[PDB]
């Protein structure tokens, strides 16, 4: 796993219909790493820390085995300071 | 404390047990209570996250079985600006 | 596998249900290298030379094959003064 | 912190192990090992209630299958003065 | 306040919760706590008949489902003094 | 030597032949034997990793048809300083 | 002589029958008797290695029968030092 | 007066009738009477072989059906000088 | 896969008892890089250019298909010059 | 390093196999192959024990399914003298 | 020292093993290993009868389960010298 | 030619002809035969990995139905000094 705080929101409209309708968020580790974008399993707000876990667990993590999925958002790290 | 808890019960003996129980268990501070209509009684607390799980795990173990019992028990670990414009800031 | 030290322990509150009660750690390669976080499997103090394994195999090694994880450590080496 | 956890086991193997894992998991201080009598021995924690949580989550799983196993873990987030002049003060 | 509670357990995890239960839901003192032997603990408050009845209540009501749960719970309402010279004035 | 092998069994004698076995076997430190009450006798051994991992193989296989048996029988890699703080320095 | 010998019984009539019958069969020296806890009593004696083979098998036949039994018995010939410093040396 | 008359029970009421009933029944002399833990008591009188008989036979018959009965009562004729070192002078 | 060359042993007493009894390995791709631990699954000597495998293949190439591995060792090149 | 491993074979690839891969696995020094008679050969290496485990672990499953097998594995942590004197120094 | 013990299993490590368990158990005196063919190993060690019988105990009970197991243990308490003149004086 | 190939086979004309077929069928050097006792007899050929694979490949099916059959053959790739200072480097 690894940490990560996130920027912003990001929508696209059409979609593969297997991804359901969990939310999508941008992160960096730090300004001015290269984005990525992670599926808001939980419910978190520009500028947190959090945890996001990237493998086959990911799938998992966010909702079936079968979920589209490489890159999930599990927890929020209660104080970090980074 | 910017954590969110709720419990929300069908009457307001539990509601007012369970709001005991919180305050007794856990650091949290309690800013509202209410009446959703048909029998629905809220109560949220404000609190750090650690704080909020143990006051809400000892509130809803506290009104199971009094009265008609509860119906749900909900934890927020941060909120935002816009829901917060519709919590009440003192009960 | 790779050889990382340890640095300190992470709590977040909120957390996936399905990741149990296992500890997390985080763990750098050397000091100043970008940190991540493992599942400590086995029980280890700050300062600890240890073996990571981060695949599809860390969620067997931790738990079950359904654990959503990607890096534990397994061992501490006996010896490894680096 | 001023937050406490116990987990008693049967047996002082499972108990040294659930203190050990306790000591590892998070940021807690250990205060109290007592043998109560017939075999029991209870182990306590002091912290703040986010570390506690963790600290006797771990502890309560890494002697679940060593030894006899544990008897009880238990968490408590706010303590009376009270109850406070019965607990140990140091190890 | 001289009314006399009393609640045995076995473990020492039921006894702490129970104590913190009744020190919270009445205004009871407590005087003493002890290990009988043999994995039995007992646990002492002092206070009026009114604030007894509530404190056993509440305490026999939060030590059920914790560990191996208790063995006893009495209430007495007033005692003798050759009785009252076996009692600890103080943990 | 900063690693710790423990056995516990029912009885004393176990525990004798245990640690007798185990100092044999290894080059491990014997620091403690307590009786931790009910019956159960622990004894504790410091040494590295590797020594103190034949040490707990050779006693656990020593004491299986000795009386009542043994408990348990587990090693530690390593230690918190905390927990260091409640185990035996010498018998 | 420095050769060890134990017997373990369940109470303490069977212990002095056991210990008795030790120091009547051969010529070994009695140096420690103890309640291990919990009903349990063991009796050590010391002496040449043929001695205390016939003191331990006389005194685990005189105490089979007697109260609620022995638990174990048991030889040793050669004793290290480690193990040394957590025996008896006076009864 | 020589010769060794022990009874052990279960609980203390039993111990105090047996030996109420030995003292009693014969002229033999107690010398001690102790915990071994776990619920066991043990009572030691001293006299004359012909004395310590009849008083063992009395103090046997008289705490059977007393509590949870008795364990043990055994009789020695003649005891050797290293065992005389572990027995009570007085109580 | 990939060409590396082993450096030395790694033994650490505690593990994972899933890891069975299958030796490591310490690899570098050159002398300088930063070092990897294999499970040795054929038997190989310090200087030795050998073929690495790591993905959920290792696992299966190590054993069973529950194996707690992320890097194997395979084959032994018959001349590499590099 | 003065721990002491062995791996019994019947046959000679067998034990040839098991050499190599102790060798390979840990760091550990060759010091004596024999045949025993009847088809056995031994192969016998000296190390530190956490070394030593490993080799004879590795040792034993790479040569688990060559030839007719292998017939034992056995490690020792601390050799006596006596021993010692019947040891090879030299393969 | 003039007594002699003897143990024969079928392979070297238990052989070895069994040696090392005398050695260490009992204070007796290692003078002889052969092969006798065909898988056969022998050991010999001489001391005082009662550090036999307690050597070959223990030795014939550490060689049981390693390897293909033991075929013979004996133990004689004074010999010939006919016999003599075929015992080896030192390995 | 630093690879080894060995074949194991019982009785010696096996042996023999399976020699003879490695060295007809690749470029690998005879550099040992020995008996190992019971009936085992032994052959080790030295070459490049490819050459040491065809050997042996050619001199395991040249040898299955004469005599009593073979027992193993075995490729290794590379070996360590510390076992081939217990290889033959010539017959």
């Amino acid at each position: 796993m690894k940490i990560m705080q996130v920027e912003k929101t990001l929508v696209s409209t059409n979609r593969i219909a297997d991804m359901g309708h969990k939310p999508l968020l941008v992160v960096w580790e730090k300004p001015g790493a290269p984005r990525q974008v992670a599926v808001d399993a939980i419910g978190c707000i520009p500028g947190d820390w959090v945890l996001c876990v990237g493998s086959s667990a990911a799938r998992e993590a966010a909702g079936s085995k079968s979920y589209p999925s490489d890159l999930t958002i599990i927890g929020i790290i209660d104080q970090w300071n980074g | 404390g910017i954590a969110l808890g709720m419990i929300e019960t069908r009457g307001l003996v539990p509601a007012i047990e369970a709001a005991d129980a919180m305050t007794k268990a856990a650091e949290v501070r309690l800013v509202g209570r209410q009446f959703v209509g048909g029998g629905y009684v809220t109560v949220l607390v404000r609190g750090e996250t650690g704080a909020v799980n143990a006051a809400v795990r000892a509130g809803a173990d506290a009104c199971e079985r009094v009265g008609d019992g509860l119906v749900a028990a909900h934890i927020i670990a941060r909120v935002h600006s816009e829901v917060e414009n519709i919590l009440p800031k003192a009960p």
